[PDB]
């Protein structure tokens, strides 16, 4: 098309179960999620205290194609690694 | 550089308003987000001629680079004014942003409404059913009482004074119907693309004398959008209110024990305080508090902290419970609460007995619309009828809610982050609520077992 779809950039916090959770597996499983209109971006592991680190990961979504509710629920199916997800920030593009 | 106070701003407007270029320009020239990418494109821009470049061209390339997924910085964006460090949201069009605006972290202190000046684009942006009006209504309902209007694309209407005046008139009508007082609102003619009246004053409008706003102490005037943002009035932070800390997560850490994590919403948490977790009513001492890399002597409103407590298992407290000070208005579960509900546009009508999920702070609980007590005039609160039989889009109503699971909430007047909520249904937020009253509250642990 000559005109582009509406997009948002979202930073997700993905929290582990404890300080021993395999974080590389956790982010690999997030990045394996494929949805039309979803682009994974940069990520870092960020200390939150007491030796726990959260995954902070960017993604870019086409508003009309990618439900953020659905994406969070999908990430949370990795119950062996993921305790919860939260939206750290989000912006229009 | 001097020490700054912190404020939150949300930027709203129609897809053709240019609000992303406008917000991007402020962050570029007054902040430090994705600066390595900025620097890459400033150098690349030499290719367009002999070295000169437009900020808007760099912003366009930064946007494309973000779309590729290869920029580094997260979506938490900030910039400086003389007085403030501003955390800014260029409001997404995403429909899941509505819940995030209601229950997400930090309400805005000021909304900035960006208006396209062109004739067709202006009219499109003030539609009663448009996303822009909904964002404005949500901000107003949530207590964002400060507003700035920027009339963008002034180049496209040749910086014509009459056109600006007519836009100000029509936009004043638009925002008054939402509920804002236009006399308190600066109207700034800008060009987000060319920088006019963004950080430096325009030379394209000799008629332009500046913006003004009435405040409680007098009339404040300026020329630029940056000046209007700097003139945002310092909000009061709830440092001295009693502690409220809704839980996001709870960890069991070997050698440490139970570590709840959450945002301090009101009050302050310190090692050595005795705290209570609602709705369970477990009480214990705070052993230590940590945030990011540091151990804290106190966590203050806005801090996302972990803290270690003893004699509480990870199984007796959970996400959505609320931690507060046992010594100072401790939090409690409720039997019911009454709230003013604003019904958003959605394909339905609401009768007593409706039981959707409510999101309130970190709680996610289905609550019955037990009684529809009043319908009200939205802006004034005046009661229009007792016991309406249904609610439709646009209605404001007092509703009695009964939570389906134990739930800790507060009146919005007392603890605002625990007194606003989103109602979810049909894959959208269908209503926003502001809590007006709460009906708050032994079984031994041996007896429970
Ligand atoms: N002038 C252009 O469109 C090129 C933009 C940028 N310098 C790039 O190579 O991606």
């Amino acid at each position: 098309p000559a005109k582009p779809a509406a997009k948002s950039i979202v930073t997700l916090d993905v929290k582990p179960w404890d300080d021993e959770t395999n974080l590389e597996e956790m982010v690999a499983n997030v990045k394996a999620i494929e949805m039309e209109g979803l682009t994974w971006g940069a990520h870092q592991f960020i200390p939150i205290g007491f030796g726990i680190k959260k995954l902070q990961i960017n993604c870019v979504v086409e508003d009309d194609k990618v439900s953020l509710d659905d994406l969070q629920q999908s990430i949370e199916e990795d119950e062996d690694h993921v305790q919860s997800t939260d939206i750290a920030a989000m912006q229009k593009l | 550089g001097k020490e700054k106070s912190h404020i939150n701003v949300v930027v709203i407007g129609h897809v053709d308003s240019g609000k992303s270029t406008t917000t991007g320009h402020l962050i570029y020239k007054c902040g430090g987000i994705d600066k390595r990418t900025i620097e890459k494109f400033e150098k690349e821009a030499a290719e367009l001629g002999k070295g000169s470049f437009k900020y808007a061209w760099v912003l366009d390339k930064l946007k494309a680079e973000r779309e590729r997924g290869i920029t580094i910085d997260i979506a938490l964006w900030k910039f400086e004014t003389p007085k403030y460090q501003v955390t800014v949201i260029d409001a997404p069009g995403h429909r899941d942003f509505i819940k995030n605006m209601i229950t997400g972290t930090s309400q805005a202190d000021c909304a900035i409404l960006i208006i396209a000046g062109g004739v067709g684009e202006f009219e499109a942006g003030i539609s009663k059913d448009g996303q822009t009006r909904e964002h404005a209504l949500l901000a107003f309902t949530l207590g964002v009482r400060q507003l700035i209007v920027a009339v963008n694309k002034m180049d496209s209407v040749k910086w014509d004074e009459s056109r600006f005046q007519e836009i100000v008139k029509e936009t004043s009508n638009f925002i008054k119907k939402v509920g804002y007082n236009p006399k308190t609102v600066p109207f700034v003619p800008i060009s987000g693309w060319n920088g006019d009246n963004m950080i430096e004053a325009t030379t394209n409008a000799p008629w332009y004398k500046g913006w003004e706003k009435e405040t409680k102490a007098g009339v404040v005037k300026g020329k630029t959008l940056l000046e209007a943002i700097d003139a945002i009035e310092q909000p009061s932070r709830p440092t001295d209110k009693p502690l409220r800390l809704p839980l996001q997560d709870v960890y069991k850490i070997g050698g440490i024990g139970t570590v709840p994590v959450g945002r301090v919403e009101t009050g302050v948490i310190k090692p050595g305080m005795v705290v209570t977790f609602a709705p369970a009513g477990v009480t214990t001492e705070v052993k230590s508090v940590e945030m990011h890399h540091e151990q804290l002597e106190q966590g203050v409103p806005g801090d996302n902290v972990g803290f270690n407590v003893k004699n509480v298992s990870v199984k007796e407290i959970r996400r959505g419970n609320v931690c507060g000070d046992a010594k100072n208005d401790p939090p409690k579960g409720c039997a019911s609460f009454n709230a003013t509900v604003i019904v958003l546009n959605h394909p339905g009508q609401i009768s007593a007995g409706y039981s959707p999920v409510l999101d309130c702070h970190t709680a996610h609980i289905a609550c019955r619309f037990d009684e529809l007590l009043e319908k009200n005039d939205r802006r004034s609160g005046k009661k229009l009828e007792d016991h309406p039989k249904f609610l439709k889009s646009g209605d404001a109503a007092l509703v009695k809610f009964v939570p389906s699971k134990p739930m800790c909430v507060e009146a919005f007047s007392e603890y605002p982050p625990l007194g606003r909520f989103a109602v979810r249904d049909m894959r959208q937020t269908v209503a926003v609520g502001v809590i007006k009253s709460v009906d708050k509250t032994x079984x031994x642990x041996x007896x429970x077992x």
